[PDB]
RNA sequence: CGGCACCUUACGAGAAAUCAAAGUCUUUGGGUUCUGGGGGGAGUAUGGUCGCAAGGCUGAAACUUAAAGGAAUUGACGGAAGGGCACCACCAGGAGUGGAGCCUGCGGCUUAAUUUGACUCAACACGGGGAAACUCACCAGGUCCAGACACAAUAAGGAUUGACAGAUUGAGAGCUCUUUCUUGAUUUUGUGGGUGGUGGUGCAUGGCCGUUCUUAGUUGGUGGAGUGAUUUGUCUGCUUAAUUGCGAUAACGAACGAGACCUUAACCUACUAAAUAGGGUUGCUGGCACUUGCCGGUUGACUCUUCUUAGAGGGACUAUCGGUUUCAAGCCGAUGGAAGUUUGAGGCAAUAACAGGUCUGUGAUGCCCUUAGACGUUCUGGGCCGCACGCGCGCUACACUGACGGAGCCAGCGAGUACAACCUUGGCCGAGAGGUCUGGGUAAUCUUGUGAAACUCCGUCGUGCUGGGGAUAGAGCAUUGUAAUUAUUGCUCUUCAACGAGGAAUUCCUAGUAAGCGCAAGUCAUCAGCUUGCGUUGAUUACGUCCCUGCCCUUUGUACACACCGC
């Protein structure tokens, strides 16, 4: 057979940078809750917006926002 | 009847031919096409007078 | 009585060829001389001796080696000899190929890569291999896990799954690095363990195929010949396509192979049958001559089975007659007969094999390799198609037995869609190609009488590289598909090249054949110069022989047996 080419640069699947008990949401009083950012208009509450410099999206609908918030 | 047989060393090819007897074949001919069996003839007595036998 | 000489059985012998001695030998002893003791080293070394010499007589060992020999048996083979057979041999002829251009295979070169298998017949239009991607194996590049299962590291303060936006990216590949949202224990990180591979090896195998060979060969049971391997049967002759038979015969009767068999191709006014096959009378109905008659068109009626199909049967058995041949097997000629070449054509097709091909048909597979940036997969763009040039199938032509126009106008094999997009008549548009509307057909019904060509008739050019010939070319019009440039193919105009029947060589062929001619399916989205079939037109010359070529036997010889590519 013919020899393999060998440029060098390999690309692996990203490990994702997992993070839980994320700093979204808050509570001040104790009794009631204070939501941070916002929930989805398309789907029901529980899902939360992605916040960037005048650009939003959500993951349950893979990524489908446009309007600011 | 052909049938391959897989073993540790490799394959063994088994083939089997069984020539059924013509008499027990039923479907198709009951005998080979070349064989010509002739029946045995039957004896008769010549002459014994002209004679008659009426009713 | 004497020396220079055959046949059978050997009971005498002998390993056997053979031997009337090579006999009277394990039932061992007539009388004597001489010679030999695995092969080589070696008739050498040395010494003697004999010689003019060359050489002779005489004559070692060291060391080496498992065979060296003999005889025959079967093979294989032989530039041994006889006898067969075959248009893959040749004659007598035809058609050719080889030349020309062009297609297409295969080399060689080229190229990132122009993937690979196979090279006398038995590689080279083969891989059903006419590659636009797919196919695909190759290259440049990217993607993906499709890493089964076992066992631990994270075990939700996330394992890992996803992810629009533009840069990113060939690129509306989240391929990612920009991102900060999702996803919930699938996974995933390891370690056992599989899995896939048009990766390798056909000289590790299966199956299938090809080839010895579709040639005529092959076998065993007794019985005989041999100690035996073996042999005879299985053969002098003549026949036959055939180890086909007749005969002759230590052979007799048998089996396989051939034949028989099967399928198809031919005959049936004899049967059974039909508005899905064809006719007859007659109705209505079109035109004619105009008497009653001629051609029609209509599934209107009635009836038929010749052609049709296709069921059941027969029919050819070399039949009758003549010669010819030990008056056998058969062969040769006339007669009849649809058929007298095994009636034609195939289908199958023995024993033993080949290191023939195929591990790129295969969830046929051994072992090796590989095995998560794969040699797995999958996308994207190419490539198999490149060109100083060799050969191999092929097509097109070198015209007047033609070309071109009109006109005449006749086949058979087939094939063909409902979950797809098949064949596609009929009507309109278009010089064409091709578009459109509509049908008919799941099919003796519709395409389709596939009114296919080559042919036949009347006219135009007349033997000039000409209107022969059509290549390369440029442009546009079409179609298939996602994609047509490295013209896919079709059509339209234009360009008009080589080639005046092809040297040495060599292929194919014996009758509905050869050759010509087209159709046909196969592959197929699209492409035929290919292929398996089909029919149409339809000859020339044998109807023999071993000259060549191959193959087969027989007898011969053999230091060969991995078998002449031998030793
Ligand atoms: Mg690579
Ligand atoms: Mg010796
Ligand atoms: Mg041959
Ligand atoms: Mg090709
Ligand atoms: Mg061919
Ligand atoms: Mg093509
Ligand atoms: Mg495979
Ligand atoms: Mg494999
Ligand atoms: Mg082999
Ligand atoms: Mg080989
Ligand atoms: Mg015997
Ligand atoms: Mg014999
Ligand atoms: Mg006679
Ligand atoms: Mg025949
Ligand atoms: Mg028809
Ligand atoms: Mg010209
Ligand atoms: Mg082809
Ligand atoms: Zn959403």
């Amino acid at each position: 057979k013919k020899v393999y080419t060998t440029p060098k640069k390999i690309r692996h699947k990203h490990k994702k940078v997992k993070l839980a008990v994320l700093n979204y949401y808050k509570v001040d009083d104790e009794g009631k809750v204070a939501k941070l950012r916002k929930e989805c208009p398309n789907c029901g509450p529980g899902i939360f917006l992605a916040n960037h410099g005048d650009r939003f999206y959500c993951g349950k609908c893979h990524s489908t926002f446009a309007t600011q918030k | 009847a052909t049938r391959h047989v897989l073993l540790r060393q490799g394959v063994l090819g088994i083939k089997v031919k069984i020539m059924k007897d013509p008499s027990r074949n039923t479907s198709g001919p009951k005998a080979l096409p070349d064989a010509v069996t002739i029946i045995e003839p039957k004896e008769e007595e010549p002459v014994l007078e002209p004679s008659v036998k009426d009713y």
